[PDB]
């Protein structure tokens, strides 16, 4: 019923920062998690997902070998930290869940999102 | 992977119309597709899932047709409280791919 | 509160599908129910395993999306679910009839026939030598032949091979079980 | 790099007893095991061994017909269960890293201590 | 099977002596025979590698040669921590067997 994410504000190329997403209102240990990045003008672009507790898989190229993500079930947290940022990664970040209704899995309750800028 | 284009159709509407927004996927996805209404500066809403079904709490005006991999979202009797970009995306296989997103305007 | 004992699923040489989960950690040991469905194919249904799990080749589809989940009877609200790339988790049988034959006087070639799959597998070979502390590795392409360029007469080598479902038709990382160690005399 | 076994007790001739030893700090599948015994009067003596796959179990001249080694890599342990013993089996038993039965990769050995077993 | 006779069992030498000692095998082995050291009241340890080389962690003082039938070992500049039993052992053909035993005296 609630996903609140927080993260860093400013960074120089080659820097790093912390991004976290706190969940409340459901059994966090069951569902699937999703991280999505929105560029200032391009639009939306899904970047990564977390399969309950076992596996995690990122995007094809944008976040292929730079960011790493994990989660804590007891604390109900989902967090990744960015490394080796660039000038094109200045964007907004979203944290959302996946719900399986029948045989379909659909994105539910998106996070508010945080701004990351590089200059 | 599966690039998913969208017809722009960025055409002005009025108070009550019937406009089709079609976004053909490059590959033939059977029935898996979601329509997201992205307000300016906010998060999407998941208007419609399964390409034919309807999400709970969503008005019945929206409706998907799925005429042979030509997914379309139809809206009848437009209201001023509905003016934003729409992104149609596929959950058929990882990686998920969104669309360009029509900028429907008044 | 507490997490479910989770599950790893591996397709064995595309003959049957096995998911193994340890119920020992949780109190009051119970063999919970298992479910599955193939999202990729149209006209699909949610099925019950009831073969405690195990799925036959009649219900295995590769190159596509597969979803598994575990359900406990006491708390239906709490469950587990994962999204699996079925071509990323194939663990075939250890290759049979590991044939060795000697082309020349100082080099060797190794052949082995996997049970079902040929054109979507990468391989690894480990060979050792007398008094050797370590084990020397070498990867092989989708073709199933490995060559040892340098050999010695009096010394004796041990070969053990494990295949891997990579990279033409997937990206499986886990290696197969070590085959029967074929010994050079 | 340590080898620890479990056991103890005494039995009249014709009894049985299990001796299980485990390795810590090793890649168990990479190298094989063995057994060496010593009676107080005499020197060391070899018992049996296998090839890290449970497929080439070795024998001895005198303990051939009693029992032969078993292994479980998944559980990461090795077992030798004696039965139908004899009065001349009183000795201290060590299970040793290394050894070789089949050809190739004869890795020498690294001893790992042991305890005493006695029978009347 | 394969029988090893470690002789002589009794030796007479003092600190800083030059006397090699031999091991014998019933059946021929090419280079499969190691050596060990048994100080009283402790676990034996490896002292010579496969045929003639030496394991690391050991002083280079110990030396060995004569690989094949009659392996021989020799140690120079004897210290107060070298008087023990050797127990030549082979790993060529199953079953493995050990040697008799050699004892060296202190003066
Ligand atoms: C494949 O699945 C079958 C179905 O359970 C497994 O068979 C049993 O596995 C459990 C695990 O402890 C035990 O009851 C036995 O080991 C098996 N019962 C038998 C063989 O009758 C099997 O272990 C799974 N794995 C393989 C490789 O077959």
């Amino acid at each position: 019923v609630q996903l609140v994410e927080s993260g860093g504000g400013l960074v120089q190329p080659g820097g790093s920062l912390r991004l976290s997403c706190a969940a409340s209102g459901f059994i966090f240990s069951s569902y699937e998690m999703h991280w999505v990045r929105q560029a200032p003008g391009k639009g939306l672009e899904w970047i990564s997902y977390i399969s309950s507790s076992g596996t995690t898989i990122y995007y094809a190229d944008s976040v292929k070998g730079r960011f790493t993500i994990s989660r804590d079930n007891a604390k109900n947290s989902l967090y990744l930290h960015m490394n080796s940022l660039r000038a094109e990664d200045t964007a907004v970040y979203y944290c959302t869940r996946a719900r399986i209704t029948g045989t379909f899995d659909v994105f539910d309750i998106w996070g508010q999102g945080t701004m990351v800028t590089v200059s | 992977d599966i690039q998913m284009t969208q017809s722009p159709s960025s055409l002005s509407a009025s108070v009550g119309d019937r406009v089709t927004i079609t976004c053909r996927a490059s590959q033939s996805i059977s029935s898996y597709l979601n329509w997201y209404q992205q307000k300016p500066g906010k998060a999407p809403k998941l208007l419609i899932f399964a390409a034919s079904n309807l999400q709970s709490g969503v008005p019945s005006r929206f409706s998907g047709s799925r005429s042979g991999t030509d997914f379309t979202l139809t809206i009848s009797s437009l209201q001023p409280e509905d003016f934003a970009t729409y992104y149609c995306q596929q959950n058929y296989n990882i990686p998920y791919t969104f669309g360009q997103g029509t900028k429907l305007e008044i | 509160t507490l997490p479910l004992p989770e599950v790893q699923c591996f397709v064995f040489n595309v003959e049957y599908m096995n998911c193994t989960w340890n119920s020992s950690s949780e109190p009051q040991p119970t063999n919970l129910t298992l479910h599955y469905w193939y999202k990729n194919s149209d006209n699909d249904k949610v099925q019950k395993c009831s073969h405690y799990c195990q799925l036959q080749k009649k219900e295995i589809h590769l190159y596509q999306t597969f979803v598994v989940q575990l359900q406990d009877p006491r708390e239906p609200r709490r469950q587990a679910t994962q999204m699996l790339k079925l071509q990323n988790l194939v663990i075939p049988w250890a290759p049979e009839n590991l044939t060795l034959h000697k082309l020349s006087e100082s080099q060797l070639e190794l052949n082995w026939n996997n049970r079902f799959l040929n054109h979507c597998l990468e391989h690894l070979v480990q060979y050792r030598t007398d008094w050797d502390h370590s084990w020397t590795e070498q990867s092989v392409d989708y073709r199933h032949k490995f060559s040892l360029p340098s050999v010695d007469g009096q010394k004796r080598y041990t070969f053990r091979v494990r295949s891997r479902f990579n990279p033409l038709c997937g990206s499986a990382q886990h290696w197969s079980e070590w085959s029967h160690p074929i010994h050079w005399g």
